[PDB]
Protein backbone atom coordinates (compact mmCIF):
# COMPACT_ATOMS: atom_id res chain seq x y z
CA UNK A 1 0.00 0.00 0.00
CA UNK A 2 1.17 3.54 -1.13
CA UNK A 3 -0.73 7.00 -0.04
CA UNK A 4 0.45 10.59 0.25
CA UNK A 5 -0.04 13.22 3.05
CA UNK A 6 -2.81 15.33 4.85
CA UNK A 7 -3.30 18.64 3.39
CA UNK A 8 -3.11 20.72 6.58
CA UNK A 9 -4.41 24.07 6.02
CA UNK A 10 -4.86 27.63 7.97
CA UNK A 11 -7.99 27.98 9.69
CA UNK A 12 -9.51 31.05 11.83
CA UNK A 13 -11.30 30.65 14.60
CA UNK A 14 -14.80 29.10 14.32
CA UNK A 15 -13.91 28.08 10.69
CA UNK A 16 -14.77 24.64 9.56
CA UNK A 17 -12.23 21.93 8.46
CA UNK A 18 -12.10 21.35 5.48
CA UNK A 19 -12.21 17.76 3.89
CA UNK A 20 -8.81 16.38 3.89
CA UNK A 21 -8.82 12.80 2.74
CA UNK A 22 -6.02 10.72 1.56
CA UNK A 23 -5.85 8.30 -0.56
CA UNK A 24 -4.47 4.59 -1.09
CA UNK A 25 -2.75 2.58 -3.99
CA UNK A 26 -2.08 -1.03 -4.16
CA UNK A 27 1.37 -2.20 -5.54
CA UNK A 28 1.41 -5.32 -7.56
CA UNK A 29 4.55 -7.58 -7.45
CA UNK A 30 3.96 -10.70 -8.98
CA UNK A 31 6.77 -13.69 -8.40
CA UNK A 32 8.02 -15.49 -11.66
CA UNK A 33 10.55 -18.85 -12.46
CA UNK A 34 13.39 -19.58 -14.32
CA UNK A 35 14.51 -23.25 -14.86
CA UNK A 36 17.17 -24.71 -16.46
CA UNK A 37 17.74 -28.56 -17.04
CA UNK A 38 20.55 -30.98 -18.39
CA UNK A 39 20.60 -34.67 -19.45
CA UNK A 40 22.92 -37.03 -18.60
CA UNK A 41 23.74 -40.81 -19.56
CA UNK A 42 24.22 -43.98 -17.04
CA UNK A 43 27.71 -44.43 -19.08
CA UNK A 44 29.14 -40.95 -19.14
CA UNK A 45 28.16 -40.76 -15.20
CA UNK A 46 29.77 -43.97 -14.42
CA UNK A 47 32.97 -43.08 -16.30
CA UNK A 48 33.97 -39.24 -16.11
CA UNK A 49 34.61 -38.14 -12.46
CA UNK B 1 -16.77 33.13 23.38
CA UNK B 2 -14.05 34.24 20.83
CA UNK B 3 -10.44 36.14 21.78
CA UNK B 4 -12.28 39.49 21.23
CA UNK B 5 -11.64 41.47 24.15
CA UNK B 6 -15.99 41.43 24.97
CA UNK B 7 -16.30 37.78 24.51
CA UNK B 8 -13.62 36.84 27.18
CA UNK B 9 -10.76 38.65 25.74
CA UNK B 10 -10.16 40.84 28.67
CA UNK B 11 -8.90 37.39 30.66
CA UNK B 12 -5.50 36.73 28.98
CA UNK B 13 -2.63 38.42 30.58
CA UNK B 14 -0.75 41.03 28.85
CA UNK B 15 2.81 39.67 28.29
CA UNK B 16 6.25 40.70 27.25
CA UNK B 17 9.94 40.11 27.18
CA UNK B 18 11.50 43.11 29.65
CA UNK B 19 14.87 42.69 27.83
CA UNK B 20 16.00 44.98 25.98
CA UNK B 21 16.92 45.11 21.50
CA UNK B 22 19.31 47.46 19.96
CA UNK B 23 18.28 48.21 16.49
CA UNK B 24 21.44 50.35 15.65
CA UNK B 25 24.12 49.34 13.46
CA UNK B 26 27.00 50.69 15.67
CA UNK B 27 30.23 50.40 14.77
CA UNK B 28 33.57 48.46 15.08
CA UNK B 29 37.28 49.74 14.66
CA UNK B 30 40.90 48.49 15.40
CA UNK B 31 43.18 51.42 15.84
CA UNK B 32 43.12 51.34 19.61
CA UNK B 33 44.80 48.05 19.42
CA UNK B 34 47.66 49.01 17.15
CA UNK B 35 48.14 52.86 17.99
CA UNK B 36 50.32 54.05 20.57
CA UNK B 37 48.48 55.27 23.94
CA UNK B 38 49.65 58.03 26.14
CA UNK B 39 47.86 59.12 29.66
CA UNK B 40 47.51 62.70 29.79
CA UNK B 41 47.01 64.58 32.71
CA UNK B 42 46.47 68.35 31.58
CA UNK B 43 44.89 70.00 28.55
CA UNK B 44 47.85 69.44 26.24
CA UNK B 45 50.13 66.69 25.45
CA UNK B 46 53.74 67.99 24.09
CA UNK B 47 56.65 66.20 22.46
CA UNK C 1 -31.47 16.20 40.02
CA UNK C 2 -29.65 19.95 41.18
CA UNK C 3 -27.62 21.55 38.87
CA UNK C 4 -25.21 19.34 36.78
CA UNK C 5 -22.88 21.11 34.27
CA UNK C 6 -21.93 18.73 31.63
CA UNK C 7 -18.38 19.35 29.11
CA UNK C 8 -18.95 18.94 25.21
CA UNK C 9 -15.75 17.91 23.58
CA UNK C 10 -16.75 18.68 20.44
CA UNK C 11 -18.71 20.42 18.66
CA UNK C 12 -19.71 20.63 14.70
CA UNK C 13 -20.31 22.76 11.74
CA UNK C 14 -23.02 23.37 8.87
CA UNK C 15 -21.38 20.38 7.38
CA UNK C 16 -21.45 18.15 10.49
CA UNK C 17 -17.60 18.73 10.53
CA UNK C 18 -15.40 20.29 13.58
CA UNK C 19 -15.19 23.91 13.54
CA UNK C 20 -12.42 24.09 16.68
CA UNK C 21 -15.07 24.70 19.60
CA UNK C 22 -16.44 23.18 22.69
CA UNK C 23 -19.11 23.34 24.61
CA UNK C 24 -20.69 23.46 28.39
CA UNK C 25 -24.40 22.13 29.45
CA UNK C 26 -25.64 22.50 32.16
CA UNK C 27 -29.29 21.40 32.76
CA UNK C 28 -32.23 21.76 36.09
CA UNK C 29 -35.18 19.78 36.51
CA UNK C 30 -38.13 20.71 39.32
CA UNK C 31 -41.79 21.00 39.34
CA UNK C 32 -44.19 22.56 42.08
CA UNK C 33 -47.99 23.49 42.39
CA UNK C 34 -50.64 24.26 45.21
CA UNK C 35 -52.36 21.20 46.75
CA UNK C 36 -54.81 22.93 49.14
CA UNK C 37 -56.29 26.30 47.55
CA UNK C 38 -58.20 27.27 50.42
CA UNK C 39 -55.58 27.09 52.99
CA UNK C 40 -54.17 30.42 51.50
CA UNK C 41 -54.65 33.88 52.06
CA UNK C 42 -53.70 36.62 49.49
CA UNK C 43 -54.42 40.11 49.41
CA UNK C 44 -54.76 41.79 45.63
CA UNK C 45 -55.46 45.43 45.13
CA UNK C 46 -57.63 46.75 42.07
CA UNK C 47 -56.39 49.71 40.53
CA UNK C 48 -58.55 51.41 37.65
CA UNK D 1 3.58 -0.35 6.67
CA UNK D 2 3.36 1.81 4.09
CA UNK D 3 5.17 3.77 1.32
CA UNK D 4 4.93 7.65 1.04
CA UNK D 5 4.85 8.92 -2.24
CA UNK D 6 4.81 12.87 -1.14
CA UNK D 7 7.49 14.50 -2.23
CA UNK D 8 7.57 16.65 1.41
CA UNK D 9 9.74 19.20 2.50
CA UNK D 10 12.51 20.24 4.01
CA UNK D 11 14.27 23.25 6.06
CA UNK D 12 16.85 24.13 8.69
CA UNK D 13 15.24 28.11 9.38
CA UNK D 14 14.58 26.03 13.42
CA UNK D 15 17.87 24.98 13.48
CA UNK D 16 18.80 28.57 13.62
CA UNK D 17 16.18 30.92 14.68
CA UNK D 18 15.26 32.25 17.98
CA UNK D 19 12.33 30.12 19.78
CA UNK D 20 10.35 31.53 22.90
CA UNK D 21 7.29 30.30 24.20
CA UNK D 22 4.48 32.48 24.27
CA UNK D 23 1.71 31.65 27.32
CA UNK D 24 -0.84 34.14 25.76
CA UNK D 25 -2.24 34.60 22.61
CA UNK D 26 -0.12 37.67 21.57
CA UNK D 27 3.58 37.83 22.55
CA UNK D 28 5.44 41.02 22.80
CA UNK D 29 8.93 42.74 22.96
CA UNK D 30 10.50 46.36 23.12
CA UNK D 31 12.98 48.01 21.01
CA UNK D 32 15.31 50.70 21.24
CA UNK D 33 17.93 53.10 20.20
CA UNK D 34 21.39 53.95 21.21
CA UNK D 35 21.47 57.93 22.83
CA UNK D 36 23.14 60.26 20.98
CA UNK D 37 26.43 61.72 21.64
CA UNK D 38 28.09 65.36 20.51
CA UNK D 39 31.50 66.61 20.86
CA UNK D 40 30.75 69.68 23.38
CA UNK D 41 32.94 72.66 23.93
CA UNK D 42 33.75 74.27 27.66
CA UNK D 43 30.32 76.13 29.03
CA UNK D 44 27.88 74.77 26.23
CA UNK D 45 24.58 73.54 26.96
CA UNK D 46 24.38 69.67 26.58
CA UNK D 47 21.81 68.43 24.02
CA UNK D 48 18.78 66.61 24.38
CA UNK D 49 18.91 63.04 23.70
CA UNK D 50 15.92 61.74 24.81
CA UNK D 51 15.89 57.75 23.28
CA UNK D 52 12.76 56.51 21.64
CA UNK D 53 10.99 53.06 21.72
CA UNK D 54 8.82 50.25 20.02
CA UNK D 55 7.21 47.46 20.74
CA UNK D 56 7.14 44.23 17.96
CA UNK D 57 4.67 42.25 17.88
CA UNK D 58 3.98 38.16 17.09
CA UNK D 59 -0.11 36.98 16.68
CA UNK D 60 -0.53 33.48 17.24
CA UNK D 61 -2.25 31.81 14.63
CA UNK D 62 -4.06 27.99 14.08
CA UNK D 63 -3.48 25.30 11.25
CA UNK D 64 -5.82 22.27 11.71
CA UNK D 65 -6.51 19.20 9.44
CA UNK D 66 -9.51 16.53 9.63
CA UNK D 67 -9.91 12.63 8.17
CA UNK D 68 -13.40 11.87 7.98
CA UNK D 69 -3.80 4.50 13.91
CA UNK D 70 -0.20 5.05 13.59
CA UNK D 71 -0.99 5.19 9.65
CA UNK D 72 -2.77 8.43 10.27
CA UNK D 73 -0.30 9.64 13.04
CA UNK D 74 2.61 9.26 10.49
CA UNK D 75 -0.16 10.88 7.47
CA UNK D 76 -0.82 13.92 9.49
CA UNK D 77 2.90 14.76 10.72
CA UNK D 78 3.81 14.62 7.05
CA UNK D 79 1.48 16.94 5.91
CA UNK D 80 2.03 19.06 9.20
CA UNK D 81 6.19 19.00 8.67
CA UNK D 82 5.17 20.06 5.06
CA UNK D 83 3.35 22.80 6.03
CA UNK D 84 5.29 24.37 8.50
CA UNK D 85 8.51 24.03 6.37
CA UNK D 86 7.01 25.63 3.50
CA UNK D 87 5.21 28.34 6.31
CA UNK D 88 7.76 29.53 8.01
CA UNK D 89 10.14 29.81 4.20
CA UNK D 90 7.45 31.76 3.09
CA UNK D 91 4.43 33.08 4.13
CA UNK D 92 2.26 35.93 3.17
CA UNK D 93 1.71 37.25 6.75
CA UNK D 94 -1.55 38.64 6.16
CA UNK D 95 -4.60 36.69 6.58
CA UNK D 96 -4.55 34.00 8.31
CA UNK D 97 -0.46 32.74 7.89
CA UNK D 98 2.31 33.90 10.18
CA UNK D 99 5.03 35.99 8.06
CA UNK D 100 7.63 34.20 6.49
CA UNK D 101 11.52 35.85 6.42
CA UNK D 102 11.67 36.34 2.60
CA UNK D 103 7.51 37.82 2.63
CA UNK D 104 9.05 39.77 5.64
CA UNK D 105 12.41 41.05 3.99
CA UNK D 106 10.95 42.15 0.68
CA UNK D 107 10.81 45.91 0.31
CA UNK D 108 13.19 46.27 3.23
CA UNK D 109 16.51 47.85 2.51
CA UNK D 110 17.96 44.17 3.02
CA UNK D 111 17.17 43.67 -0.95
CA UNK D 112 20.05 43.88 -3.06
CA UNK D 113 20.54 43.33 -6.88
CA UNK D 114 23.36 41.72 -8.77
CA UNK D 115 26.42 43.13 -9.94
CA UNK D 116 25.47 41.44 -13.60
CA UNK D 117 21.97 42.14 -14.69
CA UNK D 118 20.16 38.28 -14.64
CA UNK D 119 22.77 37.01 -13.84
CA UNK D 120 24.95 34.52 -11.04
CA UNK D 121 28.22 35.16 -10.06
CA UNK D 122 31.09 35.10 -7.69
CA UNK D 123 30.44 38.63 -6.45
CA UNK D 124 26.93 38.10 -5.42
CA UNK D 125 28.22 35.94 -3.08
CA UNK D 126 30.67 38.37 -1.32
CA UNK D 127 28.35 41.21 -1.90
CA UNK D 128 25.76 39.74 0.04
CA UNK D 129 28.12 38.68 2.95
CA UNK D 130 29.84 42.43 2.80
CA UNK D 131 27.38 44.85 3.13
CA UNK D 132 26.04 43.55 6.84
CA UNK D 133 27.05 45.25 9.90
CA UNK D 134 29.94 43.65 11.41
CA UNK D 135 27.65 42.74 14.57
CA UNK D 136 25.32 41.02 12.68
CA UNK D 137 28.23 40.06 10.25
CA UNK D 138 30.48 37.82 12.69
CA UNK D 139 27.66 35.92 13.97
CA UNK D 140 24.57 34.89 11.35
CA UNK D 141 24.41 32.04 9.26
CA UNK D 142 23.18 31.17 5.18
CA UNK D 143 20.34 29.58 3.72
CA UNK D 144 19.42 28.70 -0.21
CA UNK D 145 18.29 26.06 -2.36
CA UNK D 146 20.45 23.57 -3.12
CA UNK D 147 21.17 24.11 -6.99
CA UNK D 148 22.63 27.49 -5.60
CA UNK D 149 24.99 25.95 -3.74
CA UNK D 150 25.47 23.42 -6.79
CA UNK D 151 25.81 26.30 -9.36
CA UNK D 152 28.68 27.58 -6.18
CA UNK D 153 30.17 24.28 -6.39
CA UNK D 154 30.32 25.09 -10.26
CA UNK D 155 32.24 28.17 -10.61
CA UNK D 156 36.24 26.95 -9.89
CA UNK D 157 37.48 25.55 -13.18
CA UNK D 158 41.13 25.47 -12.66
CA UNK D 159 41.42 25.27 -9.15
CA UNK D 160 41.78 28.76 -7.78
CA UNK D 161 40.10 30.97 -4.98
CA UNK D 162 36.86 29.09 -5.72
CA UNK D 163 37.74 25.28 -4.72
CA UNK D 164 35.28 24.41 -2.02
CA UNK D 165 35.41 21.04 -2.79
CA UNK D 166 36.19 18.72 -5.49
CA UNK D 167 33.55 15.62 -6.90
CA UNK D 168 33.51 12.79 -4.89
CA UNK D 169 33.45 14.64 -1.49
CA UNK D 170 30.12 15.84 0.01
CA UNK D 171 28.37 19.01 0.96
CA UNK D 172 30.42 21.00 2.90
CA UNK D 173 29.46 22.30 6.07
CA UNK D 174 30.71 25.79 6.00
CA UNK D 175 30.85 28.38 3.67
CA UNK D 176 33.31 31.35 4.24
CA UNK D 177 33.36 30.18 7.62
CA UNK D 178 29.61 30.21 8.36
CA UNK D 179 27.17 27.76 8.90
CA UNK D 180 25.26 26.17 6.29
CA UNK D 181 21.55 26.12 5.62
CA UNK D 182 19.27 24.87 3.23
CA UNK D 183 15.75 25.35 1.96
CA UNK D 184 13.58 23.52 -0.65
CA UNK D 185 10.76 26.30 -0.90
CA UNK D 186 13.15 28.61 -2.47
CA UNK D 187 13.69 29.97 -5.88
CA UNK D 188 16.56 28.19 -7.57
CA UNK D 189 16.06 29.49 -11.23
CA UNK D 190 15.32 33.12 -13.03
CA UNK D 191 14.75 31.79 -16.83
CA UNK D 192 12.12 29.33 -16.23
CA UNK D 193 10.35 31.04 -13.77
CA UNK D 194 7.40 33.46 -14.76
CA UNK D 195 7.96 35.53 -11.81
CA UNK D 196 9.81 38.91 -11.59
CA UNK D 197 11.23 38.52 -8.73
CA UNK D 198 13.34 36.08 -7.62
CA UNK D 199 14.81 35.49 -3.69
CA UNK D 200 17.86 33.03 -4.29
CA UNK D 201 20.12 33.73 -1.22
CA UNK D 202 20.00 34.97 2.28
CA UNK D 203 22.18 35.39 5.23
CA UNK D 204 22.38 37.41 8.41
CA UNK D 205 21.87 37.13 12.16
CA UNK D 206 19.14 34.47 12.68
CA UNK D 207 18.55 35.32 16.71
CA UNK D 208 16.31 38.08 15.10
CA UNK D 209 13.66 36.31 13.66
CA UNK D 210 11.80 35.10 16.39
CA UNK D 211 9.40 32.37 16.22
CA UNK D 212 6.49 31.74 19.22
CA UNK D 213 5.21 28.70 19.51
CA UNK D 214 2.01 28.15 21.45
CA UNK D 215 0.64 23.95 21.31
CA UNK D 216 2.52 21.43 19.61
CA UNK D 217 1.05 18.71 17.66
CA UNK D 218 -2.22 17.04 18.98
CA UNK D 219 -4.19 14.13 17.92
CA UNK D 220 -7.73 13.39 18.75
CA UNK D 221 -10.59 10.64 18.33
CA UNK D 222 -14.13 11.71 17.91
CA UNK D 223 -16.01 8.69 18.22
CA UNK D 224 -12.95 10.64 12.19
CA UNK D 225 -9.62 12.28 13.86
CA UNK D 226 -9.19 15.70 14.87
CA UNK D 227 -5.71 17.72 14.68
CA UNK D 228 -4.44 20.99 14.94
CA UNK D 229 -1.26 23.05 15.70
CA UNK D 230 -0.78 26.71 16.33
CA UNK D 231 2.47 28.75 16.00
CA UNK D 232 3.54 32.75 15.47
CA UNK D 233 6.61 34.11 13.67
CA UNK D 234 7.98 38.04 12.26
CA UNK D 235 10.94 39.72 11.97
CA UNK D 236 12.07 42.02 14.85
CA UNK D 237 14.81 43.45 13.15
CA UNK D 238 14.95 44.07 9.39
CA UNK D 239 18.57 45.79 8.92
CA UNK D 240 20.42 42.17 9.99
CA UNK D 241 20.05 40.38 6.98
CA UNK D 242 20.99 40.88 3.65
CA UNK D 243 18.61 39.14 0.90
CA UNK D 244 19.32 38.37 -3.03
CA UNK D 245 17.10 39.11 -5.42
CA UNK D 246 18.07 38.08 -8.95
CA UNK D 247 15.67 40.59 -11.19
CA UNK D 248 14.17 39.77 -14.65
CA UNK D 249 12.20 41.31 -16.94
Amino acid sequence: VSSAAVQWSWDAEFEEVSDDSPEFGQPEIPVKKAQGFVPISIEALQDEA
Amino acid sequence: MGLTKADGGYLVPFQLDPTVIITSNGSLNDIRRFARQVVATGDVWHG
Amino acid sequence: IGMTVEFIPHLFGTNRRPNGSRGWFAYYRMGADVVNPNAFRLLNVETA
Amino acid sequence: TVIITSNGSLNDIRRFARQVVATGDVWHGVSSAAVQWSWDAEFEEVSDDSPEFGQPEIPVKKAQGFVPTETVALLFAEGKDELEAVTLTTGTGQGNQPTGIVTALAGTAAEIAPVTAETFALADVYAVYEQLAARHRRQGAWLANNLIYNKIRQFDTQGGAGLWTTIGNGEPSQLLGRPVGEAEAMDANWNTSASADNFVLLYGNFQNYVIADRIGMTVEFIPGWFAYYRMGADVVNPNAFRLLNVETA
